[PDB]
């Protein structure tokens, strides 16, 4: 039996970080405890705004910290970045793509599509997404935000918002009803180990004001079924495969969040 | 004061 | 096959990087001569409520020292908490002697702390054995910098300390100590990371004798750590991160251990 | 604000 060169700690067994443990509870709750049926779990890069100053939130902390939701910190999250920041991240990921193409590496997958978001009315709102290319229906849902979780990151230019949503499929609006909202969406998607990473551009025109262009980055879990099964194990006692997955997700988010000019 | 899920 | 992330290269946690900057500053940029770098388990006290500090965060977080948070740190714990950790470290001690493990070292010291006065007032600590009364240390220790970590999910909070412990000449045998106390020190060492479990007993002419129960984790190899820090300042920062990560991971293990 | 070393 060989003697190691070094050990990770005095127990010589891996320990879970506080952040990873907390997030894992948050995910398990909305996957297993109070299960959301058509669940979507994603993280967006952005900015925490202080509602009193309308500038980026300030906090006497020096590292990535998970804000406590049971307090009212008077804050909102803006999912947006400059075009330059959006392009800088794009160059980074293109290179991350190119490098994963090599032997010995698990390769990225790539996709570039354009879609149209159409919103309809009710007695809430309904969203119909269409491929701007061939013009079939990509999705027809009634998405509901279930819970959020904010990470304040004073060392980076971006803060994080982890979101759990309920994306319920609904039949198409009958019939030739009028959409109450219409916006275009450019989608440059990356996938690595079923972790979906999407750089989106949302253009919306106005009858009066200039056309606005919103630049976003989202990271989400591609395999909810697998993740759900991992959360069930965690709830049962074997919580290593859940921590491993959540760690992977966060590490990918952290790599991106640190990428800035 | 901590959320139910924690 | 499985990769850690889409880069397939390990990344430094935010906390590890910040602490590494903190250490690099006082090891390299503004170097301390006889530097000691330890972390103690304790309680972060809010000066207003006089209870444990309360903060709307959900994980181990470093507090920004540039802000005035109205807070003080209590390096102490209950004797029951101390005994729990003592049994845990003992089990960890025994397990590390098994085949395939990097073993622990052990060192139990029973000492006397005697504090003397100086001229330009402003402390001289003389440590001695309780047994043969032989001098163990004679220093003038000054606190240089502090860095607190609020840890809401655990019973303890952490205070990383940088001190300057200057070896000084012995006081004349005809000048009286201003303070005298006893100190029981149970030292475990693993990969040159010193884990000391201390108990401080102080008499009083009026009030009952008190007992302070502490735990300190510290870097035992400052010279090697200094080397790692110099490399970090010059681009090669991986060895310093690895070392600081080990320190913090040992601290986190001990911090979570509670009945 | 931020300390000098960070």
């Amino acid at each position: 039996v060989a003697v190691p060169k070094i050990e990770m700690n005095f127990l010589n067994k891996p320990i879970v970080p506080d952040t990873t443990k907390v997030i894992s509870n948050f995910l398990t709750h909305y996957l297993i405890t109070e299960p959301v049926e058509h669940v979507e779990i994603e993280a967006k890069l952005g900015t925490l705004i202080d509602l009193e100053t309308q500038n980026r939130f300030e906090f006497p902390v020096m590292n990535e910290t998970i804000l406590n939701p049971e307090f009212n910190l008077r804050t909102r999250f803006e999912s947006d970045m400059t075009a330059s920041e959006h392009k800088y991240l794009n160059e980074f990921l293109n290179q991350a793509f190119r490098d994963s193409q090599k032997p010995g590496r698990l390769p990225f997958a790539y996709k570039h599509t354009k879609q149209v978001d159409l919103f309809y009315e009710t007695e809430d709102k309904i969203r119909v997404s269409k491929n701007q290319s061939d013009n079939q229906v990509l999705a027809c849902v009634k998405k509901r935000r279930v819970a959020d979780l904010f990470l304040y990151c004073p060392n980076d230019a971006f803060d994080i918002r982890i979101s759990i949503s309920d994306e319920l499929p609904v039949s198409m609006p009958s019939g030739n009803q009028q959409p109450s909202l219409t916006r275009l969406k450019d989608r440059v998607g990356y996938v690595h180990q079923e972790i979906k990473i999407d750089l989106t551009k949302t253009t919306q025109n106005d009858p009066v004001y200039d056309t606005t262009e919103r630049h976003e980055l989202e990271v989400e879990f591609g395999n909810i079924a697998d993740l759900r099964d991992r959360a069930q194990k965690a709830k049962d006692g074997m919580e290593a495969p859940l921590f491993r997955r959540v760690q992977l997700f966060m590490d990918n988010v952290r790599i991106l969040r640190r990428e800035h000019s | 004061r901590t959320p139910a899920w924690n």
